[PDB]
């Protein structure tokens, strides 16, 4: 279950774990164990697993291929990639603490990624302004310099990081044209 | 694919010095015909890898010589974009050269290596404008100047 739990984390939904595309990934509540709490865990963490798939389908859709085009939007993508990358680490831990005790429970994990709990939804929020106002060119830079202020300390480091890599973009063509 | 992976920055500088690599590697060889080209004329190939056609039946005491000589692989045009700026060089560079040798009778590669190894982020394109180009204009002046 934990680990099939953490590779739907991993974007690999299994079979109780189902990926529907405009639906999320959702649990298939089928299970002889499971437990009411069990499963608002399990929909707690597939929110999260949902958000994680999106931003894997956005960065592939805007990095490894060139409206919705510009090196803005690949360096948004590796960023987000950048920042996501923690959690695959705090992930890959929690796999590993699991794999040496098993009597750990759900609610340890969930401790463990209610770190990000509240980081994730906020990178959705932006990434689908973006998205849906299709923010191009230095437009996004300012976006971002938007958002750059809230209130959220996690959410506000990570986007202090995305902007810093885009003033990083934007230094090189400023250095290039100047 | 360099030139659109120029502007990522360091983040990707896995694949940007996989793609340099690459690419240094497929233009050896481009490098290594142009010297010989231009240093003596003749090459060991006999049906090239090059994008101008070579005229071998032009007579070589003939006024087309001068024009017939080297011919241009129109389909439009196959090309090279860095090979377009020194274009005319090299042919006015290799044909000046066989019109000396006849009128008579290091490396590019390495010297690009180096220089990029010296100097290698910076634009790539830039880069080859910095190295490669002064190489050919130094020895386009020095084969037009020996010609004259």
């Amino acid at each position: 279950m934990i680990h099939e739990l953490l590779l739907a984390l991993s974007g690999y939904p299994g079979s109780i774990f189902t990926w529907n595309k405009r639906g999320g990934l959702q649990v298939s509540q089928d299970f002889p164990f499971l437990h009411p709490s069990e499963t608002s865990v399990l929909n707690r963490l597939c929110r999260l697993g949902t958000d994680y798939i999106r931003f894997t389908e956005f960065i592939e859709q805007y990095t490894g291929h060139v409206g919705l085009h510009g090196i803005y939007l690949r360096a948004f993508c590796t960023g987000l990639d950048s920042v996501l990358q923690p959690y695959r680490q705090a992930l890959l831990d929690l796999e590993q603490e699991f794999l040496a005790d098993p009597h750990l429970s759900i609610s340890h994990i969930n401790y463990s990624l209610d770190q990000f709990q509240l980081l994730f939804p906020s990178v959705m929020v932006v990434v689908e302004q973006i998205k849906s106002q299709k923010i191009h060119g230095c437009q996004i830079l300012e976006t971002v310099y938007k958002h750059s202020c809230g209130g959220l300390p996690p959410v506000r480091s990570a986007l202090e990081k995305i902007l810093a890599v885009c003033h990083g973009v934007m230094y090189k063509q400023l250095s290039a044209w100047m | 694919a360099i030139l659109e992976y120029d502007n990522v920055g360091e983040a990707s500088e896995q694949t940007v010095s996989l793609l340099f690599s690459l690419w240094v590697e497929t233009v050896r060889p481009y490098l290594q015909i142009v010297d010989e080209w231009i240093v003596h004329g003749h090459l060991c190939d006999g049906a090239r890898e090059f994008i101008i056609q070579r005229n071998k039946n032009v007579p070589v005491n003939h006024r087309d010589f001068w024009y017939a000589t080297y011919t241009l692989y129109s389909v439009q045009h196959t090309m090279v974009s860095f090979l377009k700026p020194v274009l005319k060089q090299i042919i006015m560079a290799g044909k000046s050269m066989q019109l000396l040798k006849n009128l008579q009778c290091k490396s590019l590669y390495t010297l690009f290596l180096e220089s990029v190894q010296s100097r290698l982020c910076q634009t790539f394109e830039l880069t080859l404008r910095s190295c490669l180009y002064p190489h050919i204009d130094k020895q386009y002046l020095d084969c037009c100047g020996n010609l004259m």
